[PDB]
RNA sequence: UCUAGUAGCUGGUUCCCUCCGAAGUUUCCCUCAGGAUAGCUGGCGCUCUCGCUACGCAGUUUUAUCCGGUAAAGCGAAUGAUUAGAGGUCUUGGGGCAUCUCAACCUAUUCUCAAACUUUAAAUGGGUAAGAAGCCCGGCUCGCUGGCGUGGAGCCGGGCGUGGAAUGCGAGUGCCUAGUGGGCCACUUUUGGGAAGCAGAACUGGCGCUGCGGGAUGAACCGAACGCCGGGUUAAAGCGC
RNA sequence: GCGAAGGCCCGCGGCGGGUGUUGACGCGAUGUGAUUUCUGCCCAGUGCUCUGAAUGUCAAAGUGAAGAAAUUCAAUGAAGCGCGGGUAAACGGCGGGAGUAACUAUGACUCUCUUAAGGUAGCCAAAUGCCUCGUCAUCUAAUUAGUGACGCGCAUGAAUG
RNA sequence: ACCUGUCAAACGGUAACGCAGGUGUCCUAAGGCGAGCUCAGGGAGGACAGAAACCUCCCGUGGAGCAGAAGGGCAAAAGCUCGCUUGAUCUUGAUUUUCAGGACGAAUACAGACCGUGAAAGCGGGGCCUCACGAUCCUUCUGACCUUUUUGGUUUUAAGCAGGAGAUGUCAGAAAAGUUACCACAGGGAUAACUGGCUUGUGGCGGCCAAGCGUUCAUAGCGACGUCGCUUUUUGAUCCUUCGAUGUCGGCUCUUCCUAUCAUUGUGAAGCAGAAUUUACCAAGCGUUGGAUUGUUCACCCACUAAUAGGGAACGUGAGC
RNA sequence: GUCUACGGCCAUACCACCCUGAACGCGCCCGAUCUCGUCUGAUCUCGGAAGCUAAGCAGGGUCGGGCCUGGUUAGUACUUGGAUGGGAGACCGCCUGGGAAUACCGGGUGCUGUAGGCUU
RNA sequence: AGCAGAGUGGCGCAGCGGAAGCGUGCUGGGCCCAUAACCCAGAGGUCGAUGGAUCGAAACCAUCCUCUGCUACCA
RNA sequence: UUUUUUUUUU
């Protein structure tokens, strides 16, 4: 029912998103992007690992769904069902088309503009595909889970352990000091950054 | 469209703006003694058959509306022909629309 | 093929700049254009009358006629291998004075006065412009401070 | 016999050397195997210019000065699209049961996006200017304009050559004019298509019109373009036979 | 269709020719195709054909009126069309949609629409059936073939016999 | 024949039966001018009144409206409400857009008249801007104390001059139904119906990962979600070759070649006790049948067999039938 | 140091809230006979001068939002030109030149023209 | 383009100088215990309209929109 | 002018 993924791989068209100009788009195969214990705080999942793309290609929504499932299945078995948090950092927004599957119809290349077939995500070199945050002792399991999810993707991917704290944008070596100095206020899965560039009442509330 | 039955426009004979009566121009009947009709009749007589085209690929659905303006000055009573754009419905001296009416 | 419409593809060139919509500033109507001066054509979408065609936007010409609200301009237009001097009428809002001519008129003034000063002082002064010459020889002092040694940095794979 | 009927279609179209040398593109056409039209070509000139016993121009740069919304970037900026937690609460909300959790809304954050989105915004682009047709003084005309000796334009005298960036080059102009109006290929950009030695575009170069050295061979690649020769040296590519 | 001053037809032309040395048991024009047994319903459509005209439209010529005339206007105004008739062994056509009989499934009796009638008697995967090498039986060891049956038959069917 | 955004590679221009759309109109006002107001939405209040009746305050950069599609533009606006009007009128040239720098359509600044509006400056010769349309010949109306009407004169008539209108949508504008299997001619490989060539979507054949299946056990044997290939025994896509001709389906006959191996020789593995079977390796030497139905390739059945494997050679093979 | 009338450039000028405002002015303010217009003298128009800076308005303030400007991002992204560079490709590196934009971090918060006043 | 017509309880029609109907369609009632239509009864018509005439009009007259039949055809 | 049916042995 679906063409081999080699037919849609090389980002040969301009972005073709779902809009008022492109209607009738089938829903993407991947609808859940955050998995595991999403409600965990910053301080409990300090280690972060990324699956980084090493090619300029487009990855299908089916591939993203397959990789997410197999990465989740391994990390549940190895780290428990509440010992990690997986975030898929790719959303399928590009729509790929297909020409008609072939008396009353005009055959050939006449009127050959296609109909929507599926959705793929355009990824650049050095761009993160998936991220997993966990405790510092589950480094080997994070590498293994991302390694198995590589086989679901066409091109080449590299597994990288981040220098930042969890899913935040702040370095893990400075994170605790910033929290103690009240520069970083935890909120939910992430953190808030507090500058010295506002009304002094906010500073009063923080230090009260 | 709705065009009022009277309008104040320039009069070429009077040299100035005058009230005019507005009517709808209608094509007069063929003369039967115009030179083109005489020539066509001479060509059409005999055994040749139809000698000139008969138009059949009609495309226009409306017609340009031509207004006949007649000066109301009794000594002048001059006329002019003033065409407006195509319209499907044309009304002369219809009621004027108002905005406070209940729909 | 595409249309021959007059404002096709002027979506951005005739739009007003960001946070610069509204009333046209009044000094644009107060600029005075004489016969023979050079003006830049830049269509403004706020005024739809006397609007130059898109092919004259960004073009520069000289005034040959002055009317109550508009100006006639002799503008060069390239047409399929020949350049012809078109005459176009543009309202005042879509034009402004060209600063290239003003700079040259200033240089003529300082040249003529420098000739008069040179003749009265019995000296010779340079009046022709010259291209940037090669840099002259000079000394560079170290001030007893050794140059800092630079070195390529090791590669690091970031996120 | 009219009749050598007409054919935008196929075939053919006869000596030599010399010089110059294309087009398959624009617009109109019952126009799409054809024409007319502009373009590209040639021929005939002509008007001038420099120099010895410069009139001006330019597929270039520079110096000034404008024009732009593509690449990029952005979404804790507008329009759209979109993931996840967090903190509060009016709740024409719901559920389990004095209620309490969800949902809704708000606020501050967060993940990911746009050919027909954008605050911002290149590189390469396009226009103009770089003086004697200039500059500066004095006067005259006007029915236009007008508080005015106003303003604007025109006209008549006079003065000023350090010729007002670099580089290169001799220019201007008239008539007549054939062939062509099936194209094709390549770097980069680019639309449709899974794709194609597929179809369709932009810029430049090329093949067609062109042989020569190299790629064993080859329309287009790399090098280099050609009167008949001798010497020397190279390019691209090579140097076991 | 035609009783001869005619029907059908020939001919550039002649009250010229053929049928016709003929006269309805004849000549001319069509369709179906022995015998047997039958030949259902539809005249709305297209043709052909009849006269009631309530009679509308309706050229030339003729008539009247105005003007100086050319001209113009008015009344009158044949056939044909219109209008009402026949007619399918003329060309042809012959549906659905409902309302419903004690397991079902099937389902007469009632009413409606287009453009009149809704396919009767018979016959059939036929030289006519796409699906289809239809289903059952018989024929063989084995049969997309043959035969006999079956009936919602793409698209059978009554002198298009 | 036209218009909007994009394509389109930041001047302009730029193609495809590219993408998303609109047009053959509509308006005496929705044309023109002036004045006075502020719109969408939201919050908080008020008898019936409630999610939506009307009244009031507050916030509101336009998130509304401006008739048509879209883009741009616009706030004491170009939007809403009133008041007065006909600059949507009469003329001559110049210019822009498409462009050959012919035309038409549309549009821009002027100039001369006559007017509208407002206290006035001003603004207005149609629609806020970019679409909404049409030659010659012929006809028809309108204008002048107009010109001709042929020996002269008067009067009808006719002709002419200038501006509108009746239309050509194949929209630079012939007056136009079919069939040919009885066919004809000039041509075309500028162009279809075979082979071949590019491509491989589809067909066919493989591989990787491992969620599960297999009593137990991911991998004896399989293999979901995904993903990478190969082949040209399928069918498409394309139109490079051949239309002054490359004889065309199938069968029959005959040779050779390939291996992606059905059997047979030699082996490895098993959920291999034996028998039977399955998986894999070297491997194409040898063999791969007789018939009913069908023109058939294909299919199906009957029966033997060690097995009754799959293919190519111009979809081998018509001066072989 | 300031204001008023008319403006130019149109936020360094806007927005939210707080403080201060001498003198002239600008206002708020009082009233409806006339001019004028309303459901309503609220607005608009007209005639004033008892009171008040509460408001508008001006100046200042806020680890204020916005705005302007500069760093950083960063010689990164992108890009003119080049090669018989690499790579199966996707794409990438180098030579020759040009060269950005968020987040993040600082500084600033109207200048001014003509005419006429006050600060005596 | 020319002539001649017509629009009616919703219908098939009938008259010209006002009194609006008939078999049908809605409704209520007689008669019988029959399932009737005759029988009586009511409602339902701006008679498609703009103006003109006259003491008065679907009805008469001029035009529009809703058609009909026939005739006619150089942009 | 019409008016069909009506039930199982007991
Ligand atoms: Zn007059």
């Amino acid at each position: 029912g679906r063409r081999p993924a080699r037919c849609y791989r090389y980002c040969k068209n301009k972005p073709y998103p779902k809009s008022r100009f492109c209607r009738g788009v089938p829903d993407a195969k991947i609808r859940i992007f955050d998995l595991g214990r999403k409600k965990a705080k910053v301080d409990e999942f300090p280690l972060c690992g990324h699956m980084v793309s090493d090619e300029y290609e487009q990855l299908s929504s089916e591939a993203l769904e397959a990789a997410r499932i197999c990465a989740n299945k391994y990390m549940v078995k190895s780290c428990g069902k509440d010992g990690f948090h997986i975030r898929v950092r790719l959303h399928p927004f590009h729509v790929i088309r297909i020409n008609k599957m072939l008396d009353r119809l005009q055959t050939g290349m006449r009127g050959a503009f296609g109909k929507p077939q599926g959705t793929v995500a355009r990824v650049h070199i050095g761009q993160v595909i998936m991220s997993i945050r966990t405790k510092l002792q589950n480094k080997e399991h994070v590498i293994e889970a991302l390694r198995r999810a590589k086989f679901k993707f066409p091109g080449r991917q590299k597994i990288h352990i981040s220098k930042k704290w969890g899913f935040t944008k702040f370095n893990a070596d400075e994170f605790e000091d910033k929290v103690a100095a009240k520069r970083l206020i935890p909120d939910g899965c992430g953190v808030k950054y507090i500058p010295e560039r506002g009304p002094l009442d906010k500073w009063r509330a923080l230090h009260s | 469209v709705n065009v009022p039955k009277t309008r104040r426009t320039f009069c070429k004979k009077c040299g100035k703006h005058q009230p005019h009566k507005v009517t709808q121009y209608k094509k007069g009947k063929d003369s039967l003694y115009a030179q083109g009709k005489r020539r066509y009749d001479r060509k059409q007589s005999g055994y040749g058959g139809q000698t000139k085209p008969i138009f059949r690929k009609k495309a226009k659905t409306t017609k340009k509306i031509v207004l006949r303006l007649e000066c109301v000055e009794p000594n002048c009573r001059s006329k002019r022909m003033l065409a407006i754009k195509r319209c499907k419905h044309f009304e002369l001296g219809g009621d004027k629309k108002r905005k406070g009416q209940v729909i | 093929t595409n249309t021959k419409g007059k404002r096709r593809g002027t979506r951005y060139m005739f739009s007003r700049p960001f946070r610069k919509h509204g009333v046209v500033p009044l000094a644009t109507y107060m600029r005075i254009y004489k016969k023979g001066d050079i003006v830049d054509i830049k269509g403004m979408g706020t005024v739809q009358k006397g609007m130059p065609h898109k092919c004259y936007h960004g073009k520069t010409g000289r005034v040959y006629n002055v009317t109550q609200h508009a100006v006639g301009i002799i503008v060069n237009k390239q047409v399929k291998g020949k350049i012809l001097a078109k005459r176009i009428n543009v309202r005042i809002e879509h034009i402004k004075h060209s600063k290239s001519r003003d700079s040259f008129l200033k240089r003529v003034k300082e040249n003529d006065q420098k000739k008069k000063e040179a003749k009265e002082k019995g000296t010779w002064v340079q009046l022709k412009r010259q291209p940037a010459p090669p840099r002259e020889a000079h000394f560079v002092r170290t001030n007893g401070k050794e140059p800092e040694l630079l070195e390529p940095i090791p590669y690091e794979f970031m996120a």
